[PDB]
């Protein structure tokens, strides 16, 4: 439950502070895990839910390196790895979806900071063959609603942006959008 | 296979764990009822130490159970003076016991354990004495709290925090070999070495444990651990370096490393 | 003339109490509130003049927490015995917000304005700096709330205090307009100070160069009202939406209930109909918002201009300096 | 090097002295505090005094102490970084009744420092002239007047220096405050116009036959310095982003008033 949960919403939460915040939704794992991360005691992880912490905050720094442990010797050590058959299958999934999602919370943060991308280099930090990050790269373009341009037959990538600081321009039209669009609902009431 | 144990606990609950329920039962009677300074005599430190000891020889489930009797113990006699109870302010025999003897096998059994939780409650069951116990000196041979401290406050802390525990060890380290008679040559520069390399080493505690939620009242769990060092604020970047280096540091320390 | 309402005149603060006010850091650590001194002065030449302060302590080692007023009065006597008087026509803070009179400040301000009518409340611009207009900020309390003062109801007995509709936006009197006529010692330093070495005038103006280059200014204030102000946003529209729900769309349900019940019966008296006709406890105009929320709003939008203002003159000197 | 040879005063230390010794303290002309602070080992770091119950006369001095503890104890509470150091005094430097006040504060036992503010109005004198004993041995008839005169070189703690210029300018002009950025702006060209000025006068001593030994290469060090500064370097690609810039803080400026619009509006359907 917790890696089909870490695989979507990190990633998802990422792009919630690239200020694509609008689809979050209560009873996900957030709230549960404000109990721990509320904390100061943080030390090296020796529980399951700790592991997912600690895979949870390198992934939230875009990390797939040291995540190897927590896909397999944690795995090992909880004595969870060796009950399926399909094992070398999850560890593949997890492997290429981890590959995939180390790239996308590297880029929703790295947005305001970016030009153009070498393809090549996303090869070498991410393992996956062009034919396949091909895919991947246009598969956010279309549905994430971030501003890059894709080149994938010169190998290339473009993004151009202006306004680091837009998070105050942004912060304030939804206070002020939840302004107007919720003022109605008293009128609506008095009507 | 998919919910089966390996055998090696299936042959020991067999034959083994009623006779260590047994033990934990056994400590766990008499060091309450009967045997604890809840009156005046007969010493309990030389048992009290044992059952720590117990919890890395044979199961750690009862370290959680055994810090909250030593502590409910210590809370029983702190300022209660329900009886004629020896008194913690001048008896330095039994308030030593009472502050260091116990509990520098608490935090290394809580360490050595992996349990950091526990291990950080009981820098606080003595920073709860240092609050509370102000009328008697300060305990024999003080260099042992502040030496040993380091390495727990390094891992439940941060390597700044221990690095800032360093300073506070030579301020009070470089009076107090006039008690701590020594005259060896090579504690000299290993003291200031580790001392100034140390800090520069991570500020970036980085604010992904608040950005996903609101702010709140948080400055709390900056000022909890800066607390335990004597400061309302954390240590506070190059400037650490400074204030060593304003004295002899830079030619007391090691001759490889003096340039740096 | 020129008073207000009410016999308290325009007050004056000498530049004597503004350094006295001034010796106190803005360093607490981040942020917390504390009333950091009384202000003392008579009534002369056109104002209140305020002619000395002393400041008034409080513990400070994470929270605040208070103290015996063994301070005040000891103190306000070590004030009266060079010199005799004591005369407490008001009090100051100069904590992190801004500018700013909160709802405790209003309560507080309000236990002090009912008991000595001649006083005002006094704020300055701390080293937050945005620095645009009005270093310093004067508010007295209007009579109107005076008249009705023990303290507010937690009930809808306020509502017959709320149709007197008393003043939210209302007068801020000008504290500087002419000279203090105790200019004269200070304005003896300027020369000893000036025409003869420059060791003592620029550090005084190094600090313009480094409010303009230094880290984030308007960005760090921006972002702040980014906060605050959000927040008091959403906690009026919320507030709006539940009490505007008791007011319309739950009388909504109980007349079509009523409409069920077919208004009455004859055999028994209308108890069900009763029991669904009870008044909910939110009133029509719930005062703490609509006065002294509305005395922040004004604050708020005074903050707004505050960081506007400095922004406007570096948008003519940018664009001109450059232009050459 | 022996002692304390400079004072590091700064504001609000004469304005406490102004405002004790008018308005009033018992003695019209000849007032008297105890000034409190600290000291780094060669220099005084005055922080903040007060005055104290007293009477000079040409036969008699009353320094009553205790309440200099009771003042002591309230500013200890005001904030940890004040002492008892010495004493303040107006109106003249030099008395056989100035010894009288060192025996009164010799009850304490630290190095005392003895500050005359001299309110003359000649340019002649420093305004205040700072004063510490030696040959402080052991007891004659009462105490000793070979004072070491001390320096001065002020620069305190920050936020007291905003505070005596907004003050000073004042004493020039007395001005309303929401104006105070606007009056740095229209003093900001007018430094600019007095630099044009000097630049000529500067120029000018080498157009009419010989002169400008008093600038050079230094004036220019300042000039070269003044245009890598304010404005930048001279590509266009600065004007646009320089203009993208302005852009961006009149867009946020704007969004400052769509708020202020936004503040309105909801704090105006509910009084209806």
């Amino acid at each position: 439950y917790l890696v089909s949960a870490m695989l979507l919403e990190i990633p998802y939460m990422a792009a919630h502070e690239s200020d694509a915040r609008r689809r979050m939704i209560s009873k996900q794992f957030h709230h549960q895990l404000r109990v721990g991360e509320r904390q100061p005691l943080l030390g090296p992880p020796e529980s399951m839910r700790e592991h997912v912490v600690a895979a949870s905050k390198a992934m939230k720094m875009g990390d797939w390196k040291t995540c190897h442990s927590f896909i397999i010797n944690e795995k090992m050590n909880g004595k969870v790895w060796d009950l399926f058959p399909e094992a070398d299958k999850v560890r593949t999934m997890l492997v290429r979806k981890i590959q995939e999602e180390s790239l996308r919370t590297y880029l929703f943060t790295y947005s305001s900071v970016y030009d153009s991308i070498s393809m090549e280099t996303l090869s070498d930090m991410f393992e996956l063959d062009l034919p396949t990050v091909h895919s991947i790269i246009s598969k956010m373009i279309i549905n994430e609603e971030l501003m890059a341009s894709l080149d994938q037959p010169t190998q290339t990538v473009v993004m151009h942006r202006t306004e680091p600081t837009a998070q105050q321009n942004l912060a304030l039209q939804l206070a002020e959008k939840l302004g107007s669009l919720v003022e109605n609902n008293e009128r609506v009431f008095d009507h | 296979a998919v919910s089966g144990e390996d055998t090696q606990d299936r042959t020991d609950r067999l034959l083994l764990t009623p006779w260590v329920k047994f033990l934990w039962e056994s400590y766990r009677q008499c060091l309450d009822l009967l045997r604890n300074n809840s009156r005046v005599e007969r010493l309990y430190h030389d048992i009290a130490q044992q059952a720590f000891k117990f919890c890395l020889q044979y199961t750690r489930k009862a370290e959680f159970r055994k810090l909250c009797d030593n502590l409910r113990m210590h809370l029983s006699q702190i300022q209660r003076h329900h009886n004629q109870s020896t008194a913690i302010n001048l008896n330095n025999p039994e308030s030593q016991s009472m502050h260091l003897e116990t509990r520098l096998v608490q935090l290394d059994s809580a360490i050595s354990m992996e349990l950091w939780q526990e291990a950080f409650k009981a820098v606080e069951d003595i920073h709860g004495l240092f609050s509370l116990s102000k009328k008697p000196p300060k305990p024999q041979l003080m260099a042992n709290y502040y030496n040993k401290v380091s390495t727990v406050f390094w891992k439940s802390g941060n390597a700044l925090f221990h690095a800032s525990t360093l300073h506070r060890l030579y301020h009070l380290s470089r009076e107090m070999r006039k008690n701590l008679t020594q005259d060896e040559m090579q504690r000299m520069s290993t003291r200031v070495l580790l001392a100034t390399l140390s800090i520069p080493i991570t500020p970036e505690r980085t604010d992904i444990a608040r950005l996903l939620d609101m702010d709140g009242i948080i400055v709390e769990k900056q000022r909890r651990l800066a607390t335990l060092l004597g400061l309302q604020a954390p240590p506070t970047r190059i400037g650490l370096i400074n204030d060593m280096v304003r004295f002899n540091v830079l030619q007391y320390v090691v001759p490889e490393v003096k340039d740096l | 003339g020129g008073s207000g309402d009410s016999a308290v005149k325009q007050v004056q603060i000498d530049g004597l109490v503004v350094l006295k006010i001034i010796k106190h850091y803005q360093e607490e650590g981040q942020g917390t509130e504390v009333v950091q001194g009384v202000l003392l002065g008579l009534v002369v030449e056109d104002r209140l003049e305020i002619t000395n302060c002393f400041p008034f302590p409080q513990h400070t080692e994470d929270d605040a927490d208070f103290d015996e007023v063994q301070y005040q009065m000891e103190m306000m006597r070590s004030l009266r015995h060079v010199n005799i008087d004591h005369l407490h026509v008001g009090w100051y803070q100069s904590t992190y917000y801004g500018s700013f009179v909160t709802r405790a400040l209003l309560d507080s301000q309000f236990s002090y304005q009912h008991a000595i009518e001649e006083s005002v409340v006094l704020i300055y611009d701390p080293i937050k700096t945005a620095q645009g207009s009005l270093s310093l900020k004067a508010y007295r309390l209007t009579p109107k709330l005076m008249e009705v003062c023990k303290e507010k109801d937690f009930s809808p007995e306020a509502l017959k205090k709320a149709n007197i509709t008393f003043e939210h936006m209302f007068e801020e009197v000008p504290i500087v307009i002419k000279n203090s006529h105790l200019i004269n010692v200070l304005m003896w330093e300027l020369e000893k100070k000036s025409a003869v070495a420059d060791k003592h005038e620029l550090l005084s103006l190094a600090s313009s160069n480094h409010l303009g280059k230094n880290l984030q200014l308007l960005m760090d204030r921006v972002d702040e009202m980014s906060q605050d102000i959000v927040k008091y946003n959403t906690y009026m529209r919320n507030t709006s939406k539940q009490q505007q729900q008791k007011h319309q769309y739950q009388q909504r349900r109980q007349q079509e209930n009523m409409q069920r019940q077919s208004r009455g019966e004859p055999p028994l008296p209308e108890e069900d109909l009763s029991k669904l006709f009870k008044p909910p406890q939110p009133p029509a105009r719930m005062d703490s918002l609509l006065i002294a929320g509305q005395i922040n709003t004004y604050c708020q939008n005074i903050k707004e201009f505050t960081a506007q203002n400095l922004g406007k003159l570096f948008m003519a000197q940018a664009l001109q300096e450059y232009n050459n | 090097f022996p002692g304390g040879r400079v004072v590091r005063l700064h504001p609000v230390i004469l304005a406490s002295i102004v405002d004790s010794y008018e308005r009033r303290n018992e003695g019209a002309a000849r007032v008297i505090g105890t000034l409190l602070g600290t000291v780094d080992k060669h220099s005084v770091e005055v922080t903040n005094c007060f005055s104290v119950p007293h009477n000079e006369s040409e036969d008699e001095v009353a320094v009553d102490m205790e309440f200099a503890k009771n003042m002591y104890e309230l500013h200890k509470k005001v904030s940890p970084n004040e002492l008892i150091l010495g004493w303040y005094a107006t109106g003249h430097d030099i008395t056989e009744h100035s010894v009288l006040i060192h025996e009164y504060y010799s009850r304490e036992a630290p190095n005392p420092i003895h500050l005359t503010v001299d309110t003359s109005l000649q340019n002649g004198r420093m305004s205040i002239k700072a004063y510490v004993s030696t040959s402080m041995g052991v007891p004659g008839r009462t105490m000793g007047v070979m004072f070491t005169p001390l320096t001065v070189k002020y620069a305190y703690y920050d936020t007291e220096r905003i505070g005596v210029d907004l003050i000073m300018k004042t004493c020039f002009s007395p001005n309303r405050v929401i104006g105070l950025s606007s009056d740095l702006q229209q003093v900001g060209g007018a430094s600019a116009r007095i630099q044009d000025a000097l630049s000529t006068v500067l120029q000018y001593a080498e157009d009419v036959l010989s002169g400008k030994v008093s600038a050079d290469n230094t004036v220019g060090r300042f000039l070269m310095s003044l245009v890598n500064q304010v404005p930048k370097i001279v590509p266009d690609d600065f004007e646009t982003m320089l203009n993208s810039n302005i852009n961006d803080l009149l867009m946020v400026t704007y969004l400052a008033n769509l708020t202020q619009s936004q503040i309105a509006l909801n704090e105006k359907l509910v009084n209806l």
